[PDB]
């Protein structure tokens, strides 16, 4: 922000030159093209000064989308940073469609914002808790990244030193095969509630007890059984808890 | 930011603010305006001192200090100052969510 205000100063000590320049060739008059061509040459370097300061001030916007990044990483929470990621998605998206034109080395701070996208497509993936520490070892034995999973507050910085796009792929395929085994998961949660609370209750006939509506939770068993079979039947996640 | 009340107290906040921009936000578009004025002039005061550290805001308390910046100037109402002198007007209203017209205010010299 310095830099900018700095800049600013060098081109009011130009546009000043170029007065004392635009001055001298009205003096000289005598209906010189070379002293308006002069001038056409000058007004170049302004208007690119101009460009550079429009430049600048997206920096300045663009930092401030990093700032309540940071910000977002201390505060951590689940529910907190999956709505942060969706809503920062759309912001980011909306400023790199803002830009077009100007000078060259533009390309060089769009990346910049396209490589803020993808730690913003991770953040929601943490959000949603599909995967366990179990699994987030497995993906940190390949990554080779001290931090784990749920690490600390400070964890959104040291996932930047894991390249976005060097690993997206892997990161990805870890938090695929997480979701295939949270639905895995679920299934035997879905499965072992069944047979922990169920109830065949003994309906007096003559003189004995006996296991009347039956049917009822023999149906629930087919079912259970049907995906325990289901389970077995492939399943990358499945083989876990297999 | 530097709160006015008057064109005096409109153009004496732009012209302590002669480094950075002073953008004098005179009357709002209706609605209860002095509390949403000071409530946007908390979360901009975020995004423009901040964040951006580029510009302050001064609410301007009912007067008619635009019409008499946009006198001064030639080039709610919005004069954005550079060392107390009418640099940048833009006029027109916002109800309760003006995130869109303070996102569609980012950002003209």
């Amino acid at each position: 922000i310095n830099n900018a205000y700095d800049t600013i100063m060098v081109y009011y000590h130009k546009l000043t030159a170029i007065e004392g320049r635009a001055l001298e060739y009205n003096n000289l008059e005598k209906l010189f093209e070379l002293q308006k061509s002069n001038y056409k040459q000058l007004k170049d370097c302004m208007n690119d000064l101009k460009n550079l300061k429009t430049m600048w001030d997206a920096i300045a916007l663009i930092h401030f989308q990093y700032n309540d990044w940071k910000t977002k990483p201390w505060r951590q929470i689940k529910a907190d940073i999956l709505l942060d990621t969706n809503k920062t998605l759309g912001t980011q998206i909306k400023n790199l469609p803002k830009e077009i034109r100007n000078f060259k080395g533009y390309n060089v701070i769009v990346e910049k914002v396209k490589n803020m996208g993808t730690v913003l497509p991770l953040v929601s993936a943490l959000h949603s808790e599909f995967m366990e520490d179990r699994h987030w070892s497995q993906l940190k034995q390949i990554t080779g990244t001290v931090f784990d999973h749920n690490s600390l507050s400070f964890y959104f910085e040291d996932i930047l030193a894991l390249n976005l796009y060097k690993y997206e792929n892997t990161v990805n395929e870890i938090v695929d095969v997480a979701q295939k085994e949270a639905k895995i998961e679920k299934k035997l949660k879905n499965i072992e509630q069944w047979w922990s609370k169920q109830v065949f209750e003994f309906t007096e006939y003559k003189e004995t007890k006996t296991f009347a509506s039956l049917d009822n939770m023999m149906e629930v068993l087919d079912q259970h059984s049907l995906d325990l079979m289901g389970m077995k039947s492939q399943g990358k996640y499945v083989e876990f808890f297999y | 930011t530097t709160t006015v009340t008057s064109e005096d107290h409109f153009m004496t906040f732009y012209n302590e603010n002669n480094k950075k921009l002073i953008v004098v936000d005179v009357y709002p578009g209706w609605s209860g305006p002095c509390t949403a004025m000071y409530p946007t002039y908390n979360q901009l005061m975020i995004s423009i001192d901040d964040f951006e550290k580029r510009i302050d805001i001064l609410l301007l308390d009912q007067d008619k200090l635009v019409t008499y910046k946009n006198d001064k100037f030639h080039a709610p109402k919005f004069l954005f100052i550079s060392e107390g002198k009418i640099i940048d007007e833009v006029l027109g209203t916002n109800i309760p969510v003006f995130i869109e017209k303070v996102n569609k205010y980012i950002p003209l010299s």
